[PDB]
RNA sequence: GCCUUUUUAUU
DNA sequence: GTATTCGCCGTGAATAAAAAGGGTA
DNA sequence: TACGGAAAAATAACACGGCGAATAC
């Protein structure tokens, strides 16, 4: 039909079909006045070559390209591909009442809630505006409504946050290569036109807030509207589909507010006070007598019915008892409660006390991390971590090791695949011994006088809480940041002889930091290159999963397989 | 609509379907549109 | 439908149109394209009463 | 010592190393690459010399008529360079050839090329595009391999690759069967046979060449073999091997490597051989019988019992055969024999006219390689072809002549059986640069030959009664070839012009894609890694990852373009163990074979090194030398490190990972309207805004005469002039490539002389030759209240206030007028004209240019929502805004020519009228009718800005690569605070550094929180007003910390007036010059610390905002570097409810301008039915595309109250039902 | 958008989606590979109404056995042949 | 009122 | 008849912005 | 006011499985 290859002030498929017709008309004028046997031949073959060229491309003597060398869009080009309907236009289908912008913190609002902005939600809902004007009475007729909505007075936002009270609204990442990338959210009305994502979510989405731009889309009817509050709620989507760990892991900054108050610390202010209660102890802090961290005796009640002990619980730990609901246990809050640590946590919550009262201890769980977070004051400097004094003198051992094992190989000791095996094998040895020493001099070295004889007690380095905790630095980052780095690949795949002897604390050198981009700009290639292929893995998974839907209760059939787990390694 | 069935073109389904014939090979004039 | 979305367009069309294969509105990827109900969810119970209906 | 610009803001270098050569210039590999692209040189080498001497002169086969060349001139363009930005004329001078009819000459003018401005760039469309260089194949020999498992199946596979300038590819490959094939143009591999035939090859010819040749002599036993000492190298044989009663091989046993030595000096030229021995072996030579002339035996066939025996019958003693060995000499050649089916000349031809008569496949193969026209080897290209083979010279004929086929065979068994190694295409000697005047040279070369075969045509039916030369080439191809370059084309790149760092970026950028290099999506995983051998030639760090990572990726500092094409980075000539002061730029092949040592080395006042065993590098990895042992030293510590990577401080202590993330998004940040200059910066910072042509750079130097905003005007010296002097149009609020502002401030004040490498006038996001691409901020790296869960900026309200951030974008709103201008609709903003004046503050949705249809229906254009601002100039050109503007050009000229005569008057009545007739000349260039697109009579371009406010939802970040966009507008007063009251800026996320290597942005922290407390400390003494003295100590002792400064200012050289004018850019605070590797340590950042107010420690107790207590642990507050991105969300948003939907299915549209309907994707499809959303995934496809019948139904149910939704036959699914339709598939519903 | 047009050609035309697929669906009807299948399309071999010819075999076959069979070129060739086979044969 | 290529850029 | 290599063919993420180009005399 | 398509282009030339076709033994 026409309207399928619409003229426009010239397409990539009029001017193909004019091939085809000028073809045709030619053969026309060939019966009338009985052409010969050799034009005939040679006018059908290029009619034969016109149909070949319109139904297909690529497929042929040789594919007909345009003016301009690009090549020309077929009925097969416009069918198949990326470029075709059913993936461009039947798969990949525009959406309106839907926008896209980037994303924010947001750390006031619900774990259910979001942030709309006012003009972009007003864009959005724009016929939910005119329902709601023509409902009451204000502007009944579709005319006026639209100049009520484009002048922005004052009666527009009050009839706006009565739809949006309690509308679900689909937060959707543009890459989606999970289940979690969609998830539906209740927003309230803010200003600026960023959406607030919430940070619980945000390990869901597996999407930081590096200023990555993504849609958002809504649920018009009502009957889609409750498959946004009981399927696609951020509420309801605790656990991952993938494993029995809850996918809502505090990641980075809730953890380290949870991480700085869970801890233990000796001639502390407060050491050694009775508290009545754990909210006494949101007293004992606010007023600031005392420190967050204090070996003290708090009271607490724990559930399953009530019971009452008088354990060892520091003032951070019992901050958290207000936190938590009844039902949870004190066994899994008494530990340093790191991101390994609460992503239990988070899943016993589920397991014996329910989803109602999780909703409520996951919000309360990033009211808390965070607002403590900034009274801790956990940060980065060249003063938190430090160089330790074993490593100038491993790197210069190790620089003197490298020597004796060069002359071996000028007079003949060791071959080449030998001496290549060694420097590989004195280097790691000296990596994994930089590596113990600088990490008990950011576990055990800043030591504080408590009245008394000097004991071993764990530091206070913010590097260390956030390498213990396991929330964004794990035990090789921060081996590379206050130590060295250790051995780098090739690109081809082999090692680099001499790694890097210095570390980023006091820079690297010009070759040093080269060889350090050859396993940097190596992985980035990897990770930009393999996003294609999972990218297309992800085509690949679904499209031939798609057709499996569960669809009995019970059939009869005890037929199975037998479970086995890891065995062949050393450690299970 | 419960099945979507797929088979050969015939001639007198592909007249079927059309309801002209098309004889010029130029889209619309050059003058006006 | 759902063979002719993931790749060779070019030729599960020719397979499908000299079979007949006539498919009976099951799998998502069809759903999608054709634009209906899926039976994934609780359109199932919209199909649990088509197969009622018919 | 120092220039007069650099007096004003001087700023320390923290380089313990002295650079000993200073930066050159920038765009030396744009510049002087098409410099020499448009002078006359005698020369053919370099230039479009070698274009026009290739094809002239030009003779016609039978037509007795030559076309001569002589000279070629350029003339002057008919418009400058500022008519061109904002018309939309090509600035492109006329290029005019002088050609000679011989058996009458003209200057006649074919074509035009674009002209390079003094920025390096090109005005194609009124938009300032610039081609980019290439990371592409050399042309040249390529040995490749793929071992493991690539097209493996359990054996090794080398292929060789002769590829040219143009032409058609060769290749050589293996394969697992062991026969060499060739592969012409990557079709249907042939046998390797035929393509040696066709160089008048017999099939004798082919084995003496590529083996060796054994003697053989009869005597009275059956057969003997003289035995050769370069044979018996990996020789196993199950027989003894005897001479004269001397045993030296055992039988059935392998030997070692005392029999090769120990047979050398007794070389005995006679054996015995049993006759099983040589029947495995071929006998490559054919013999013709004495008595009646027949074949005893074929070519190249096994022998056997009965073959040896006709030797006795036949009468020849020498049998002349090959030497078979799985080491020595592959025999895969000789395989290959019995693979093709023929083995004649005439017959090997066909096979190539089918990769079929006899003339036109014989002269197929000549066009093939043996012509010069279609393939061609420049003095690069035979550069490479002769280094790969190791040949004598480097300078030959650009065609495959028939001694250059059997020398690249040979290279190939030797690399085979392990004697040569095989290349890599990641070695930056196999990538040579296809640069601005090199593309230039070819492109206008395609054109060349396009009118080329037009005169070879014309002349057949021309008379030649004295033609002329404009007749006979046409204008068409030869222009069209050089616009379809530089225009829509994957070389001709949309340069980004925002800031400066991204002209100059885009200038030194290496972009792999095009015609003659490999794509970004269809690339292989080795060419995007990073080889050892980059060292100093392309960086590693500035690389746009995404879709195109490894392709695309930046040119260093002092990497220079040769005239072959390969890339040299200066390195500093060591003579007996002591570095000199001359360069020397060595090539990647250099690189390999010398010993270079590395630049961060401690050296003495001669200019030995202090250790004995210093770290260095060969080959491009990391290994240990002494210091006599190494032959050269890098010349400077920005080496590796690109433009834009050495802006970013502490790249020694920056993470890799995180410093690709840092520098892609350094290249994308707007002008601020204020520009501050970095507190924490390079010595680069100064090079970046003198080498760019956006910022305004004086020709000559002196004293300025009338300072303005509009224009700058100097008096030139008397040692400067030649007279007169020099004006400088400084462009004021014009619109860029990515519609963002771009303006020149000027910087000197009135009476301040400056030279001629200082800058007059500061360009967008600079300020007094530092380049400013954002604002220094007090970032305090600690989380408040949350708003730092990711990487994420949460900044003051003082930011809002003053205008820290808040960046101009002057967005283009065209009207194309087929259609008057007048604005009969069937308001205020319009000056009864239907345009739009100047100065109007119009807001989203209203109309802007009046534009009716002769019927009267209103179809004329609108401004979108959310860029509401303010006009700058409304540039009408082909009615009483028109000519408005040609007044004010009038004006302008009045304004430029009598300020120009003026000056030299204080005979004379010669010199008053010479420029009034140059006034009139003036006049005439801008009146004429401008060219422009057919169909209109004219069309009214609207430069119209908006003041981009910052708030949250704006992408800042810093030139480390913190990633992240403004939480929200948080209040002065909700920030952290600290003692002496002023509070942070930004608050900032400090869990970035536990996840990559990112503590360079806090070593830029801590040296910003230095220098704002020295600038704190200077603007205490100023507002007491202490003496001037007393303010001269505390700057010399300032810059005087540190190891060994390289540097070593004295104040003392300062004036006492010039010391209290270098306070007032000192008050803001202290510019730090820090280096990438030769930067400040973490000792000499905390002696920095000691010299303010602040205590040596780089975290300080403050108390909370709304909190009001002290932290228990410090946060380390300072003013790190941030700037504000282009992604902002004012562009990045886009909402529609209901809109125009497309013509080719019944879907929304995509972009900003097009009403921005969101695409959904098949990723997100398969996310919306896992959770089981039936209603959500039937409603996301059909109501808001497809159902047309239903999304009008909906929208009349939405308004009505009611949230029901139908059931409909999608509309998007009938586009689709209808493309199988139209085939010849029958398709239905049921 | 629904209505469609159709045009009447002088010669049939085979389909290219059907010939170039893999496996060939007029390949497997002709019980021709890929290579001769393509050889009379495009005019340069000849089949009956089977036996491949080319054009220099055609000038032969007239005078030899043209009254017994005739053969043709093009998609009107392998029409004429698709009409004489049958399914059930 | 658009569509398709190419380039830049983002996740 | 049984492999066996190869010519050609399927696929090579997702999403926002700008530019020309939309047949040649 | 006409034909739309051919041969040259002084074309652009990738990589990892796959399906069927044309040979060697
Ligand atoms: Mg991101």
């Amino acid at each position: 039909p026409p309207d399928l290859r619409p003229l426009v002030p010239t397409s990539d498929l009029n001017d193909l079909y004019r091939r085809v017709i000028n073809r045709n008309n030619r053969l026309k004028r060939l019966l009338d006045l009985a052409a010969p046997d050799i034009i005939v031949r040679n006018e059908k073959r290029m009619l034969q070559e016109a149909v070949d060229a319109l139904l297909d491309n690529g497929r042929r003597g040789r594919a007909i390209t345009g003016s301009n060398k690009r090549p020309l869009k077929s009925l097969a080009d416009m069918i198949k591909g990326k470029q075709g309907r059913f993936r461009q236009n039947l798969l990949g289908k525009r959406v309106d009442y839907s926008g896209r912008s980037v994303i924010t913190v947001g750390p006031y609002l619900r774990l259910h809630q979001c942030g709309l902005p006012k003009k972009m939600a007003l864009e959005l809902f724009k016929p939910f505006i005119y329902g709601k004007l023509e409902l009451r009475g204000l502007a009944t007729t579709i005319k006026a409504a639209k100049k009520m909505v484009e002048r922005e007075e004052a009666v527009v936002w009050d009839i706006l946050d009565e739809v949006i009270r309690e509308h679900p609204v689909l937060l959707n990442r543009a890459p989606t290569l999970h289940r979690l990338g969609i998830q539906a959210f209740e927003p309230v009305l803010i200003e600026g036109k960023a959406i607030q994502l919430h940070p619980l979510v945000c390990a869901a989405y597996n999407a930081d807030f590096d200023g990555d731009q993504m849609a958002v889309h809504v649920p018009l009817t009502l009957e889609a509207q409750l498959e946004a509050r009981a399927l696609m709620m951020s509420t309801n989507n605790i656990l991952s589909p993938a494993n029995g760990e809850p996918i809502i892991v505090p990641s980075q900054d809730v953890v380290l507010g949870l991480y700085y108050m869970t801890r233990d610390c000796v001639n502390a202010k407060g050491e050694g006070m009775v508290l009545t209660g754990p909210k006494e102890a949101e007293r004992l802090y606010r007023s600031g007598l005392a420190s967050l961290h204090a070996r003290v005796k708090v009271r607490i009640t724990e559930y399953e019915v009530a019971k009452t002990s008088l354990k060892d619980t520091t003032v951070g730990r019992a901050i958290l008892w207000m936190i938590v609901p009844k039902g949870l246990p004190y066994s899994i809050v008494n530990q340093a409660l790191g991101k390994k640590a609460i992503s239990k946590m988070l899943n016993t919550c589920y397991r014996i006390l329910g989803l109602k009262p999780t909703v409520i201890f996951a919000d309360q769980i990033m009211y808390t991390g965070f607002a403590y977070a900034a009274r801790s004051g956990a940060s980065v400097g060249i003063d938190d971590m430090v160089i330790p004094e074993k490593k100038h003198e491993i790197i210069s051992e190790a620089e003197a090791e490298v020597a004796e094992i060069q002359e071996q190989f000028q007079s003949g000791l060791v071959t080449a695949g030998e001496r290549y095996n060694k420097v590989i094998d004195i280097w790691a040895a000296a990596n994994d011994r930089v590596s113990k020493a600088m990490m008990d001099n950011l576990q055990t070295e800043t030591v504080i006088n408590r009245d008394g004889q000097e004991e071993k007690q764990v530091s206070f380095n913010s590097i260390y809480m956030m390498a213990d905790s396991g929330a964004r630095g794990s035990a090789a980052q921060i081996r590379q940041l206050a130590g060295m780095r250790g051995l780098m690949a090739k690109p081809d795949g082999s090692i680099i002889e001499t790694p890097i002897t210095a570390n980023f604390r006091e820079g690297l050198n010009v070759l040093q930091y080269f060889i350090s981009t050859h396993g940097a700009r190596k992985g980035l290639a990897d990770t930009a290159l393999k996003t294609a292929n999972s990218g297309y893995l992800t085509r690949r998974l679904v499209d031939v999963a798609q057709d499996l839907v569960v669809t009995e209760d019970d059939c009869g059939t005890h037929e199975g397989i037998m479970m086995t787990p890891v065995i062949e390694g050393g450690d299970v | 609509f419960d099945a979507i069935k797929i088979a050969l073109a015939s001639p007198d389904m592909i007249r079927s379907w059309s309801f002209g014939e098309v004889k010029k090979p130029e889209t619309i004039n050059y003058r006006t549109f | 439908i759902s063979a002719a979305s993931f790749q060779e367009t070019t030729r599960v069309l020719t397979e499908a149109a000299v079979a007949g294969k006539r498919d009976e509105l099951r799998g998502l990827k069809e759903n999608v394209i054709v634009g209906r109900l899926i039976p994934a969810g609780t359109g199932y119970a919209y199909h649990q009463d088509r197969m009622r209906r018919r | 010592v120092y220039s007069y610009t650099e007096k004003k803001r001087i700023r320390k270098d923290f380089g313990k190393r002295p650079q000993v050569l200073d930066v050159p210039y920038l765009l030396s590999i744009q510049l002087d690459s098409f410099q020499k692209f448009i002078e006359q040189d005698p020369e053919g080498q370099y230039g479009l010399e070698a274009a026009f001497r290739s094809v002239f002169p030009i003779q016609s086969y039978s037509g007795n008529s030559e076309l001569q060349y002589v000279s070629y001139r350029l003339g002057e363009p008919v418009f400058d360079v500022q008519e061109c930005q904002i018309r939309g004329v090509t600035y492109s001078a006329p290029l005019r050839v002088k050609l000679r009819l011989v058996i009458k000459e003209q200057e006649v003018y074919m074509g035009e090329i674009p002209l390079m401005t003094d920025n390096g760039t090109f005005v194609i469309n009124g938009t300032e595009r610039v081609i980019v260089s290439q990371l592409h194949r050399s042309p040249g020999v390529f040995f490749d391999s793929d071992k493991g498992k690539t097209h493996s199946s359990g054996k090794v596979l080398y292929n060789a690759r002769i590829i040219p300038y143009r032409g058609s590819w060769l290749d050589f490959e293996f394969d697992p069967k062991d026969n060499l094939f060739v592969r012409i143009d990557r079709r249907r591999k042939l046998p390797a046979t035929i393509i040696l035939r066709a160089l008048n090859y017999t099939t004798e010819q082919i084995l003496d060449l590529f083996f060796e040749k054994v003697i053989f002599e009869i005597r009275d036993n059956k057969l003997q073999m003289e035995l050769v000492p370069e044979r018996l190298r990996g020789e196993t044989a199950s027989f003894d091997i005897e001479a004269n009663g001397k045993v030296y091989v055992e039988k059935g046993r392998r030997i070692t490597a005392r029999h090769i030595r120990q047979l050398e000096k007794d070389d005995v030229k006679l054996i015995e051989v049993p006759v099983e021995y040589i029947a495995g072996k071929v006998v490559a030579k054919d013999y013709i019988d004495e008595s009646t002339g027949e074949l005893i035996c074929a070519a190249n066939m096994e022998l056997s019992l009965d073959l040896l025996a006709k030797l006795s019958q036949s009468g020849h003693k020498r049998i002349e055969t090959l030497f078979t060995n799985d080491l020595d000499h592959g025999p895969y050649i000789s395989e290959t024999l019995r693979v093709d089916p023929t083995n004649d000349r005439l017959s090997a031809l066909v096979e190539i006219y089918r990769m079929p008569t006899r003339e036109a496949a014989e002269s197929l193969f000549e066009n093939l390689f043996f012509s010069e026209d279609r393939y061609d080897l420049s003095a690069v290209g035979r550069m490479k072809f002769n280094r790969s083979l190791l040949r004598e010279e480097i300078e030959g004929s650009g065609i495959l002549s028939k001694d250059d086929i059997i020398d690249v065979m040979k290279k190939l068994i030797d690399i085979r059986n392990g004697k040569g190694e095989v290349d890599d295409i990641d070695h930056l000697g196999n990538r040579r640069i296809r640069s601005v005047g090199e593309m230039a040279e070819n492109q206008f070369r395609v054109g060349l030959v396009r009118v080329e075969r037009a005169v070879k045509e014309r002349l057949s039916l021309g008379d030649l009664d004295t033609l002329m030369p404009q007749d006979m080439i046409n204008a068409k191809p030869i222009s069209a070839a050089v616009k379809e370059f530089f225009g829509s084309s994957q070389l001709s790149q949309f340069m980004d012009q925002n800031n400066p760092l991204s002209e100059i970026t885009h200038k030194r950028r290496i972009s792999a894609l095009g015609p003659g290099g490999l794509t970004r999506e269809r690339a292989g995983f080795e060419v995007r890694d990073v080889h050892p051998t980059h060292y100093g030639r392309v960086c590693p760090i500035e690389t746009p990852e995404g879709p195109n990572i490894g392709l695309i990726n930046s040119l260093s500092v002092y990497a220079q373009t040769n005239e072959y094409g390969f890339l040299e980075t200066p390195y500093r000539k060591v003579t007996d163990g002591v570095v000199t002061d001359e360069i020397h730029y060595l090539s990647a092949i250099e690189e390999g074979n010398y010993v270079i040592a590395q630049a961060n080395s401690n050296l003495d006042e001669e200019g030995h090194f202090v250790e004995d065993l210093v770290t260095c590098r060969s080959k491009g990895e990391s290994s240990l030398f002494s210091r006599d042992q190494v032959d050269y030293m890098d010349v400077s510590t920005q080496q590796v490190v690109s433009v834009g990577a050495s802006l970013i401080p502490f790249l020694e202590h920056d993470d890799a990972n995180r410093a690709l993330m840092g520098a892609n998004m350094q290249r994308q940040a707007v002008p601020t309207l204020r520009a501050d200059k970095p507190l924490v910066g390079t010595g680069m910072e100064r090079a970046v805004a003198v080498d760019s042509g956006v910022t305004a750079v004086a020709k000559r130097g002196g004293v300025v005469q009338y300072v303005d905003a509009s224009r700058i005007v100097i008096k030139v010296n008397e040692d400067e002039m030649y007279a007169g002097i020099d004006i400088y149009n400084l462009t004021k609020y014009t619109r860029s490539n990515q519609n963002t502002c771009i303006n020149q401030m000027p910087c000197v004040s009135l009476g301040e002389p400056v030279e001629r490498g200082d800058v007059l006038a500061d360009g967008p996001s600079t300020d007094l030759g530092e380049l400013a691409l954002g604002q220094n901020m007090r970032v305090a790296f600690m989380p408040w209240n949350g708003y730092n869960f990711e990487d994420s900026i949460l900044v003051s309200e003082r930011v809002v206030q003053e205008d820290r951030f808040t960046t101009i974008h002057i967005q283009e709103l065209a009207c194309v007028s087929r259609e008057e201008i007048t604005a009969d609709i069937p308001l205020s903003k319009l000056d009864e004209s239907g345009i739009v004046y100047i100065g109007a503050e119009v807001t989203g949705g209203d109309i802007l240019v009046g534009k009716v249809t002769p019927k009267v229906k209103d179809s004329s254009l609108r401004v979108p929502n959310g860029v509401s601002g303010t006009v700058i100039d409304v540039q009408v050109f082909t009615d009483k805004r028109a000519l408005e503007i040609e007044e004010m050009q009038l004006k302008q000229a009045k304004k430029d020519l009598s300020e120009e005569l003026q000056i030299l008057e204080a005979q004379y009545d010669e010199l008053k009228h010479e420029f009034e007739k140059k006034l009139e000349a003036k006049r005439r260039k801008i009146t004429q009718g401008d060219d422009l697109a057919p169909g209109v009579l004219k069309i009214v371009k609207v430069y119209l800005a908006v003041k981009r406010r910052i708030q949250p939802g704006d992408k800042m970040a810093g030139r480390h690569g913190n990633k992240g966009v403004i939480s929200k507008i948080n209040p002065i007063e909700d920030m952290p605070y600290d003692e002496n009251g002023t509070p942070v800026d930004i608050v900032l996320n400090p869990l970035g550094v536990p996840s990559r290597m990112n503590i360079g942005q806090i070593l830029e922290t801590h040296l910003g929180m230095a220098a704002k407390g020295i600038g704190d400390k200077i603007n205490a003494m100023l507002k007491q007003q202490q003496e001037v003295a007393k303010l001269r100590e505390f700057i010399q002792r300032a810059y005087d910390l540190g190891a060994d400064v390289r540097q070593k200012v004295d104040l003392s050289t300062f004036s006492d007036e010039e010391v209290m004018r270098l306070a007032e850019n000192l008050r803001k605070g202290m510019p730090i010059a820090t280096p990438v590797f030769d930067g400040a340590k973490e000792a000499e950042i905390k002696e920095l610390l000691k010299l303010g107010d602040l205590p040596t420690s780089g975290q300080i107790r403050l108390y909370d905002g709304r909190t009001g207590e002290q932290f228990e642990r410090p946060v380390t507050v300072g003013y790190m570097y941030m700037l504000k991105l282009n992604h902002l969300v004012d562009d990045k948003m886009h909402a529609r409810s209901t809109g125009s939907y497309s013509l080719v299915t019944q879907q929304p549209l995509g972009g900003k301008a097009q009403f921005g309907g969101q695409r959904f994707g098949e990723m997100e499809v398969w996310a919306l039915e896992a959770y089981g959303a039936a209603y959500t995934l039937q409603e996301m496809l059909t109501v808001k595309s497809d159902d047309v019948n239903g999304r009008t139904k909906m929208y009349k149910n939405i308004v009505d109250g009611n949230h029901q939704m139908e059931p409909g036959m999608p509309e998007s699914f009938n586009v689709l039902l209808k493309e199988i339709r139209s085939l010849g598939i029958n398709i239905e519903l049921e | 958008r629904e209505r469609m047009g159709h045009i009447e050609l002088a010669s049939p035309t085979a389909h290219i989606w059907f010939l170039k697929s893999l496996p060939s669906r007029i390949g497997l009807l002709l019980d021709m590979p890929l290579r001769d299948i393509e050889r009379v399309l495009y005019f340069e071999s000849y089949v009956v109404i089977q036996q491949i010819l080319t054009e220099e075999q055609y000038l032969d076959a007239l005078e030899e056995f043209g009254d017994e069979f005739d053969a043709k070129m093009g998609a009107e060739a392998i029409q004429a042949l698709l009409k004489s086979m049958d399914l059930e044969q």
